[PDB]
């Protein structure tokens, strides 16, 4: 079996730079490499085929080069949209095989979440659960310290957060974290509070409500 | 113009087997071999085989020899792949890809196979509703919870397809029930609160649930002066 090896797992480029994603083959593939690119829950697009050749509706941004065992994806003024995972392939042979993957993460300024909390809808809240959700939209860069406080208590193993992978068009990621609780633990309580730490902040957001309460 | 379209979501039982199927079209099916492969934990990659549209013949990855089998049907321009004795292992995105020379040209959209033991279970609808709470000049941020349900995937649409920007809908969590959780949010201009109907249509194929649920703004005791 051909081994395709990746060696970045993670490339980190800013728009309208340029960046080389390496692939590395075990033996000489002598030119038969493909190159894929897969966005955010979608399929593989064929990039280039044969080590140097763009394939229909791709942009003249993406270069493909690459002798015997080395190989090199070449994006040219990388675009807000090129956020994607790249995967290198060998045709050479059978069995097929595709390096591990590089997941290409776009660089961009600064940006603080707007923060949004959201208490349990009056339907929820009859089927017997309250759920909690906090929402943190459009930041950047991805570390995020969301602390769930129910009546200035801190909160710890009863909620759960999501992030998204940075938007095609400012890079920005989003989180949600979920408080979830039993109904009658829920009317026990006043505040309810969502606390956001992150870098474009000066000092942590509070995003709270009273239960019950405009 | 050229589209692969699979076979949808499939939740099956260990140690029984599953037919996934790939539809060329926009094309002529028998001019291009086909392709199976395996798409698992987040990004590995893997080639189980090929099978050559207007022969039938078939060679596989000698990791798949025995759980992988693959036919070909010319006059519905439609490929099969069934995968045998599963277990949990096999539970994966599998991907058909056409082979236009050498190169997987183009790919169908993924079948989701998920092995379970488990009946499948439909999401519960909530609404995520605006107000002060949820209001940042100009913008509003409104939602909806897919709460309690099982396997992957729920899809998640604003407004049948028209409401696109500023939506985001995010991973799902695994509960402690173990069903699934996701939320899926949008932020609009608040100006549009009360002239603009906000609707989520949530498509559970495996438990074949659709819902359309109205956001309205949530019930709420306003200060007394
Ligand atoms: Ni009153």
């Amino acid at each position: 079996d051909i081994v395709m090896t990746q060696s970045h797992k993670f490339m980190s480029t800013s728009v309208g730079d340029r960046v080389s994603i390496t692939c590395k083959a075990s033996q000489d593939v002598s030119t038969a490499v493909a190159w894929y690119q897969q966005k955010p829950g979608q399929s593989p697009k064929l990039l280039i085929y044969w080590a140097s050749t763009r394939h229909t509706g791709v942009p003249d941004r993406f270069t493909g080069s690459g002798s015997g065992t080395d190989y090199t994806l070449t994006i040219s003024s990388v675009q807000a949209e090129d956020l994607a995972l790249y995967y290198c392939q060998q045709h050479y042979s059978t069995p097929y095989t595709f390096g591990g993957g590089t997941k290409l993460e776009i660089k961009r300024t600064v940006a603080a979440p707007s923060v949004f909390i959201f208490p349990p809808s009056d339907e929820q809240l009859k089927s017997g659960t309250a759920s909690v959700v906090c929402l943190l939209n459009n930041f950047y860069p991805r570390e995020a310290k969301v602390q769930w406080k129910v009546d200035n208590a801190l909160q710890s193993g009863n909620s759960q957060e999501s992030v998204t992978e940075q938007d095609s068009k400012d890079s920005t990621y989003s989180l949600s974290s979920t408080l979830t609780l039993s109904k009658a633990d829920y009317e026990k309580h006043k505040v309810y509070a969502c606390e956001v730490t992150h870098q474009g902040l000066s000092s942590p957001v509070t995003k709270s409500f009273n239960r019950g309460e405009c | 113009q050229v589209q692969l379209q699979q076979s949808g979501a499939e939740l099956v039982r260990p140690g029984v087997s599953v037919r996934i199927s790939c539809k060329g079209s926009g094309y002529t099916f028998t001019d291009y071999a086909m392709h199976w492969v395996k798409q698992s934990h987040a990004k590995s990659l893997e080639w189980i085989g090929v099978i050559s549209t207007y022969s039938g013949d078939a060679r596989f990855n000698q990791k798949f020899t025995g759980k992988a089998t693959m036919t070909v049907d010319k006059s519905s321009s439609t490929a099969y792949m069934e995968l045998a004795r599963l277990t949990s292992e096999d539970s994966a995105i599998y991907y058909c890809a056409r082979e236009v020379r050498r190169s997987m040209d183009y790919w169908g959209q993924g079948t989701s196979v998920t092995v379970s033991s488990a009946s499948t279970k439909g999401p519960s609808v909530f609404p995520l509703a605006p107000s002060s709470k949820s209001t940042s000049g100009g913008t509003a941020a409104l939602g909806c919870l897919v709460k309690d349900y099982f396997p992957e995937p729920v899809t998640v649409s604003w407004n049948s397809g028209a409401l696109t920007s500023g939506v985001h809908t995010f991973p799902a969590v695994l509960q402690s029930s173990g069903l699934y959780s996701l939320s899926s949010v949008v932020t609009v201009p608040s100006s549009s609160l009360g002239t603009q109907t906000y609707i989520c249509n949530v498509n559970h194929k495996p438990s074949n649930t659709k819902v359309d649920k109205k956001v309205e703004p949530k019930s709420c005791h306003h200060h007394h002066h």
